[PDB]
């Protein structure tokens, strides 16, 4: 009971986490306003 | 590569439905940049023209 304890600093134990993809390829965002979302792609092929 | 340059060409032309390479799989062409080539165009055989 008669402890008389001091406390020093504490650690954090952080992750090894860095996106590198939402910062290098996905630089642009687009919030929605509707339910469905379309994405067209024109085909290139000629006679 | 000394006096001769090295050039790689992977161009493609599209057939009716398939895409095929201009040059075959393994060929090379000993050529000259100063070789004269003709781009002759004929006469347009159209009455309106």
């Amino acid at each position: 009971m008669y402890t008389t304890a001091q406390l020093l600093a504490a650690n954090e134990q952080k992750f090894k986490f860095d996106p590198l993809f939402l910062r290098l390829f996905f630089r642009e965002s687009y919030p929605f306003t509707t339910e469905k979302v379309y994405l067209s792609q024109i085909p290139g092929l000629v006679n | 590569y000394g006096d001769v340059a090295i050039v790689v060409y992977s161009g493609q032309y599209v057939e009716n439905g398939v895409k095929k390479n201009f040059l075959p799989d393994n060929t090379m062409v000993l050529g000259n940049t100063q070789a004269r080539g003709l781009r002759t165009y004929g006469c347009i055989q159209d009455a309106d023209a």
